[PDB]
């Protein structure tokens, strides 16, 4: 039923769809430590929004030079554009958590996206200050290592996913060195 | 709170009438004034954060002395400060407010009803707040006739303090 | 102006109701989109308040300063705010009240048969 | 200043094109559009629109422009039988904008919760928001 | 008075927030039947006279009882009071049909309604069906092809349709 | 009159405000809705001969007794046949002036107040002028919104007598 | 109303117009196979934005000095220019393909297109690998037999029309030619 | 209800006034007239189903149309037939009413009051209902003062038609 | 109290008719989608312990003046009250939608209880935040997009039946306002 699901991330539109109780059995089953996987993803999407709030801050925070007149952060809807290319990454590394690959991340979010931030003017660089804030914000959340939030779990580790998402993080990395 | 469409209604009730063809034109140009006012209030949403102490910092760069007097109404220690992350985010609220309906609605009443009574017995004198959203209508960073539609709203509220 | 265009049959119904007052049931007929585009849209607002303190006070203008001063309420915050500052003096609620549809106060002298 | 940009045309352009493609009849082409449901109400339609375009989509279309794969999950503890995942990619927007630099006055400004956006205004951490400690009757 | 684009404002001023995005997308939904709204309007308003004395004219002959002598819409001043009230319902209606919510018809007309009938002592059960007369001389008004061209409508003749059995509850 | 344009104006100066973007959307949607509406009263200006005399001819086909009997209020006469003709000519000189201000302004001041109490002092039949009426609505020959506004201010004058 | 498709056109002039359901079967027992050539044109719109975008790239990655600086695809104008221009040319077979006929793809898009090319220097080997990538792409949607998006539809044969469409890409690599 | 009672207390009323000698003028007069009334309306009483149907049928001889045209608003059927010989048993009922009161008291609030809201409605002519009346005028085989009074309250039922 | 089934012989009574073919055909649909809402009200009553826990502590965090020393929920019975005022109220429309008629809800509670409400010194407007508190709360469950608990039930769309429950709800506020 991940044919299901990827035929949801094919067809290109909006498109709504959710999961019963019989196919979630057909998920956990298909997938590895599913109720590992499945927690390790629900850590990150409920405080997603923070981590895309806290991450380019703190990439403005170490380079203050975004927000100058002439700056890549300046004019608020470019502003905004960072933080609508905050946000689309979350939601991909997600889904390449949820699917166990990267296959999903290479063809419709890394392809040619080096091309693309050299042909915008877009700071590559700074993003990838930017993404390896990233890369810490998401171990502490499947650890639940988090100094301010601690959300409640099952017993036991996720240090394999933990390091799934390094090697998730380090793609995106050299995608746009 | 005065929608363009519920004066076509309140403008047919008076009289005792049915809607004629007279303010179902009325209400066409509220549906052609949609979509150039629908990409304003949204978007503005999306470079808020900016906006509400990057216009702060336009009145205490105009006003030294803001920062400076002995006084509970003035942004001098850390407590007024946070009364105005407050006061001028009103103003940035009801012009969004304004273009979901598509005219002069809910700051008609919800802002400017009784407001000299509040200014003069706090003494807060509206050179500040006049100059509170003036970075706003030259730095919302729009274009077109969503830039014209989103300052439709905002030099009826300067006009309303001047 | 008693036509059947002219009539506010949803005014008429409120009044037999008890729900408004013959106060509120006259500040409705200056309001009435009638009174407006026969009575309000042909002459100006100095001669409008002639017809305001006339027919809703019962007396005749003082002198033709109280139209200049009367006349300046119209234009500033309108017509609905006009009738209410002038339904709203002593002198329509000691002799009219909340109950009585106004009249021309004293049009004859008693002993007479000519008047005004 | 927001969008300082607003009319910037470094397009060369000769006139030697108009013999054969007029100035009304430029970059227009007939797009099709099709409300198809399997419903009595189907319709097909087709209209003639200028055609833009960015220079981003050749690996980012606009059908594929700002669509990433969401996830929500319901789940109560111990709850299986009940509980669900959700996935749809629509087009997604970020959170609300960057403040000011802001120095240190009263508290930059937020905004969170899903009805409604909020926003309150902490200083630095502290969140002061309207408790008038300015408090000091003279009797 | 409220509209569609008045709720959420109001829905989200006790709130405190902005307008979320998720919300405006079904609001840009809205005005694409934004122009079938305004011949439908103009479909019952053009025919508003013939609504109300084909729907008054079929209850009577039903109801024999509220015509004859010692009826409750016996007198003349009794019978245009009663033709009074079934075109009062029609503009109301009509009025939350332009506007996208229920909130102007049962503010303004239906607060109150079948107190007002069980203090005059009118039948309340009989009102309601000389307006569900008027709803099936409406909806079934609002489903003609001619003047306007054809296409699925069928979302929007269920919103005036609601709005009349609202009043046919509201009367008893 | 009460056009799109004057009720627009009457609802500034009920509040005694200025012109806001709460009434430029109403003459906006007059200007869409114009260009509908002045081929419509272009057509009906151009077959005005054709559509008085079919109609004032559809009534008495529908009412052979009011070219035969006697009396005054009958068109029996030659000078009653010429006062049913500008009767007719009058009301379709209403819908045209109409449809040019795009409102139902000129026959509420000319036609509609005042037409019960001549109608009935005069004994003339309000279902004649609903017949002359219902030739005109649908024998102009329009076809589509050019039509639909026709039929909304024919319909208006037919639901005053009805 | 083939008339009224093309008085759409024909007028120069920006509208939006439509066929009801009553409407459809007047057009459905005049053409030919409607309901095959009303999915033959869904399946092409509805990856029409996807179909530009490998097009062009494959374009780009196989011959790699247009985007050189000096070369045709630099200067992102010029690259959006591009990418505007395979647009245009997939409108009018879509349209090709819903009138039947080529003859309003001829004048409007195909006349004067060959030396309007090299008035600005456009390597037309280039172009006619350019449209031979979307001439591999509705061949792909048509018969459903796309690598990674599959649709659904009613079961049946789609050659003809998988012929047509590529008989009308060869009208534009001829016009180019 | 005005009757010359009800009318003499009410002046009586505004003035704070005991009933004088003016007031006992004006109802010394109703009972020098009550007597012609009130053999007027018993006369009218005992005839009226020769009076009814006498002046329906007057009325389909002089408007043959009515019995002919198609639709519910007229004389073309049995219930149609009906409805008009309970609406001329209408009109003179309440003209006995006014014989008993002394005045057009029980025609006012009855019959007179909203009237004409029911004849544009259901489409039916006031001219008809002159026809009956005049039937009924000089048909009701009365003499003398017992004919003046039933004469004043017929044509006031007229002059409220036209 | 009247019953939808009820609500057609009164419709038949006055105009003296017997039961016609016409107005029967709305009463048989209801009889087959009557398991739909019989699918519906047991997940509002067995959830209803959560509807009353947020009824009263989500309204007091939005004004906490009634629990000052002084306002109207400070003491420990009119804080023991509020917990019970509302869970009377949803226990009467739950009896309301299997009539499917408003009139059992009038009757019962909705005649009088702002006539009470002003001598008891409530205020209207703590009540219709805290009976929209509970209407969003409804429509949630009847739905099956709650988040925290998620419960068994068919497939399928009860929308008409999800604006019937915010067509009660409205009209509980509205009879405190
Ligand atoms: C439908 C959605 C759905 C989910 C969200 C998961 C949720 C989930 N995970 C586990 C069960 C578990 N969940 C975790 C996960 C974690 N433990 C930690 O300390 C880390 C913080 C975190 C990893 C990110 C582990 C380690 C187990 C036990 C081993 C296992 O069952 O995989 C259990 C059973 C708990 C129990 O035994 O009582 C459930 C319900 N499974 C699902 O079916
Ligand atoms: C002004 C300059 C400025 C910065 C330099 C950064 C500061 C900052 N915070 C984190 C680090 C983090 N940031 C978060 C994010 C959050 N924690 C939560 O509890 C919320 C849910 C969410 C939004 C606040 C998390 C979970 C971590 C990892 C754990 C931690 O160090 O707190 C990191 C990455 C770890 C590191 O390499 O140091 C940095 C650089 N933020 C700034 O503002
Ligand atoms: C009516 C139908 C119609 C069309 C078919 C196109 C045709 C067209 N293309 C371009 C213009 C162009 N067309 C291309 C396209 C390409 N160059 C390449 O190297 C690639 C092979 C290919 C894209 C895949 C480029 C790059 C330009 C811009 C050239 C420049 O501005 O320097 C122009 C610009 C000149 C002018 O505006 O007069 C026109 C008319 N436009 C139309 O209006
Ligand atoms: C499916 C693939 C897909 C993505 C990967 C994203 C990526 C993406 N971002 C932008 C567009 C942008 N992206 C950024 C982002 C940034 N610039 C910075 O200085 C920061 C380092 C960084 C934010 C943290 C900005 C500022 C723009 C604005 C440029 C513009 O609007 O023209 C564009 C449009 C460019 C174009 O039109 O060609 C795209 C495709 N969106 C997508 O649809
Ligand atoms: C001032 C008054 C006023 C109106 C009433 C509307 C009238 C109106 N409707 C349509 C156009 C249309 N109108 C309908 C409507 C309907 N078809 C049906 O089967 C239903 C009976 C009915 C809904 C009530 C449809 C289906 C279309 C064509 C589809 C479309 O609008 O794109 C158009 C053409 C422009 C367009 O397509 O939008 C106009 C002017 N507009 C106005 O300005
Ligand atoms: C870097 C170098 C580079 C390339 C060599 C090309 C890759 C490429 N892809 C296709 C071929 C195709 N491309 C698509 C297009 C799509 N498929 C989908 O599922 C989406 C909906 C849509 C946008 C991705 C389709 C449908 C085919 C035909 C199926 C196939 O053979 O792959 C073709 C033509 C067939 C052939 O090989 O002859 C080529 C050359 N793109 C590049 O960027
Ligand atoms: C309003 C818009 C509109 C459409 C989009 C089409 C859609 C459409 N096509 C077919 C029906 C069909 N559609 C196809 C087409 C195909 N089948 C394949 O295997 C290929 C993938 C593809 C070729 C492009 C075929 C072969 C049939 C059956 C033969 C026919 O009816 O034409 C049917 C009838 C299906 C049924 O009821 O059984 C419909 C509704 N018709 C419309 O009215
Ligand atoms: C002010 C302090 C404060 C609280 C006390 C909580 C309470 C709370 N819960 C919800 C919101 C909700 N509350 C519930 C109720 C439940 N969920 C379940 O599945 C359980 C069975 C059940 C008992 C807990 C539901 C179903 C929603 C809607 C969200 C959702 O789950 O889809 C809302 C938003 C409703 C609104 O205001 O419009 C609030 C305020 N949150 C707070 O901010
Ligand atoms: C039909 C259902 C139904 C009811 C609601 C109650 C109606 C009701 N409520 C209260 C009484 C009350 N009800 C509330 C509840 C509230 N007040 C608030 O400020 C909040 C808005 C709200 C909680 C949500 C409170 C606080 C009291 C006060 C108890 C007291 O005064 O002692 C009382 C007085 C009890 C007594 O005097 O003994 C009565 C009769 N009875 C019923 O049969
Ligand atoms: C003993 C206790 C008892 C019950 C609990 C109900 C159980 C019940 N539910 C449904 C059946 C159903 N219930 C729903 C309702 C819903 N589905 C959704 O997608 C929404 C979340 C929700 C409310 C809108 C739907 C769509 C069906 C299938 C249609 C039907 O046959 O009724 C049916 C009919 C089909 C079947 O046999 O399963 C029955 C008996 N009846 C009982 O006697
Ligand atoms: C209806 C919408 C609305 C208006 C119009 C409004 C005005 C308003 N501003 C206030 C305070 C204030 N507003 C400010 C803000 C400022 N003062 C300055 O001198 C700065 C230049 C400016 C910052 C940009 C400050 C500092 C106070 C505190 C004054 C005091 O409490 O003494 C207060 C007192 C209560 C409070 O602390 O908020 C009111 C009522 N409040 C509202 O809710
Ligand atoms: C603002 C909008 C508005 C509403 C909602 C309204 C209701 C309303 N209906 C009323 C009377 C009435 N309504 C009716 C109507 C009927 N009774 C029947 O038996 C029939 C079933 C039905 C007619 C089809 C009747 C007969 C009266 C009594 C008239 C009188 O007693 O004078 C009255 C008493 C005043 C009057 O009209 O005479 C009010 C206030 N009035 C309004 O102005
Ligand atoms: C612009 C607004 C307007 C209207 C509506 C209007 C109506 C109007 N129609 C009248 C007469 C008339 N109308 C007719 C018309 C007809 N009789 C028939 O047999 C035909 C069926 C029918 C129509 C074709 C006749 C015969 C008279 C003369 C009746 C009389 O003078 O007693 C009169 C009496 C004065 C006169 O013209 O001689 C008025 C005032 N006048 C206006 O200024
Ligand atoms: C006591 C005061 C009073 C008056 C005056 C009154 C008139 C009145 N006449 C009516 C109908 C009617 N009146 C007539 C009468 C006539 N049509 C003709 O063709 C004849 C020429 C003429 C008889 C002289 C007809 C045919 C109807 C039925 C109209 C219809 O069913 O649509 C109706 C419609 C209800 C009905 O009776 O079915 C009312 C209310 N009602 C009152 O309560």
């Amino acid at each position: 039923m991940l044919d299901a699901f990827s035929r949801v991330v094919v067809n290109s539109d909006a498109k709504a769809a959710y999961v019963g109780g019989s196919d979630l059995q057909a998920l956990k089953s298909f997938i590895a430590d599913g109720n590992k996987r499945l927690d390790a993803v629900n850590s990150i999407v409920s405080n997603a929004s923070c981590m895309v709030s806290d991450a380019v801050s703190g990439m403005i925070c170490e380079n203050p030079g975004l927000i100058s007149p002439g700056g890549n952060c300046y004019t608020n809807r470019r502003m905004a554009a960072c933080l609508r290319d905050g946000e689309i990454i979350l939601r991909y590394v997600s889904y390449a958590l949820l699917a166990g690959d990267a296959s999903v991340l290479e063809d419709r979010c890394l392809n040619g996206l080096k091309e693309t931030y050299i042909a915008l003017g877009v700071p590559t660089n700074s993003s990838i200050r930017a993404v390896s804030i990233m890369k810490a914000q998401a171990v502490a959340f499947i650890t639940n290592t988090a100094t301010e939030r601690k959300m409640s779990f099952a017993a036991g580790d996720c240090t394999s996913l933990a390091s799934e998402v390094a090697s998730y993080f380090d793609r995106v990395g050299a995608a746009i060195s | 709170m005065k929608t363009p469409i519920t004066e076509a209604i309140a403008t047919a009730d008076n009289q005792g009438r049915f809607l004629s063809n007279t303010e179902l034109q009325a209400v066409n140009g509220r549906y052609q004034r949609a979509t150039a006012s629908l990409t304003a209030a949204k978007a503005l949403t999306g470079s808020a954060q900016r906006l509400i102490t990057g216009a702060a910092q336009a009145v205490y760069n105009k006003f030294p002395y803001t920062t400076q007097m002995p006084g509970p109404a003035y942004a001098s220690s850390a407590i007024g400060k946070a009364k105005c992350a407050r006061d001028i985010g009103y103003y940035l609220r009801m012009v969004t407010y304004c273009l979901v309906v598509g005219g002069t609605g809910p700051m008609d009443e919800y802002l400017v009803a009784g407001l000299e009574e509040i200014n003069r017995s706090f003494d807060l004198s509206p050179s500040w707040y006049i100059e509170a959203l003036q970075y706003i209508k030259n730095s919302h960073g729009l274009s077109g006739q969503v830039a014209n539609e989103a300052n439709a709203y905002i030099d009826y509220a300067i006009n309303t303090l001047s | 102006q008693i036509l059947k265009s002219t009539k506010q049959p949803f005014l008429e119904s409120q009044l037999r109701f008890n729900q408004i007052s013959i106060k509120d049931f006259i500040k409705g007929l200056v309001l009435s989109a009638p009174f407006r585009d026969l009575n309000y849209n042909v002459n100006n607002n100095y001669r409008f308040v002639e017809i305001c303190v006339q027919r809703v006070l019962g007396r005749d203008i003082y002198n033709e300063r109280e139209k200049i001063a009367w006349s300046i309420i119209i234009a500033t915050q309108g017509l609905e705010g006009f009738i209410d500052t002038l339904l709203n003096t002593q002198e329509y609620l000691s002799n009219f009240g909340d109950s009585i549809v106004p009249f021309q106060r004293r049009r004859i002298i008693p002993q007479r048969s000519k008047g005004e | 200043g927001e969008e300082e940009e607003t009319v910037d045309k470094e397009a060369p352009r000769p006139e030697l094109y108009n013999k054969y493609f007029s100035a009304d009849r430029l970059h227009k082409a007939p797009e099709i559009l099709f409300e198809y449901n399997k419903t009595k109400y189907d319709r097909v339609g087709v209209r003639y629109t200028e055609v833009t375009s960015k220079a981003s989509e050749r690996f980012f279309p606009k059908s594929r422009m700002n669509r990433a794969p969401v996830i929500e999950i319901s789940y109560r503890e111990g709850a299986v039988s009940t509980a669900s995942v959700s996935l749809s990619m629509p087009e997604i927007s970020g959170p609300p904008a960057l403040p000011f630099p802001v120095p240190k006055g009263d508290v930059t400004t937020t905004m969170v919760t899903d009805p409604t956006t909020g926003r309150l205004k902490l200083e630095f951490k502290v969140d002061g928001a309207a408790v008038s400690a300015y408090s000091d009757p003279r009797a | 008075m409220l509209d569609a684009f008045a709720k959420v404002v109001a829905q989200a001023d006790a709130r405190g927030e902005f307008l979320s995005n998720t919300q405006i997308d079904a609001l840009s939904k809205m005005v694409k039947e934004g122009n079938q709204r305004l011949d439908i309007v103009n479909k019952v308003t053009s025919n508003a006279s013939a609504i109300v004395t084909n729907s008054a004219r079929a209850l009577f002959a039903e109801q024999p009882q509220l015509i004859q002598p010692g009826g409750n819409a016996y007198t003349s001043r009794r019978m245009a009071a009663c033709l009074r009230d079934m075109e009062i319902v029609l503009r109301y209606v009509s009025y939350a049909m332009i506007a996208g919510d229920s909130s102007v018809l049962d503010d303004r007309c239906l607060n109150g309604l079948r107190e007002t009938y069980q203090a005059l002592g009118t039948p309340g059960s009989s009102v309601a069906v000389a307006i569900q007369k008027m709803k099936d001389a409406s909806v079934a008004l609002a489903n003609d092809t001619t003047g306007t061209p054809i296409g699925d409508c069928s979302s929007l003749v269920a919103e005036l349709a609601g709005y009349f059995d609202r009043a046919a509850v509201s009367v008893v």
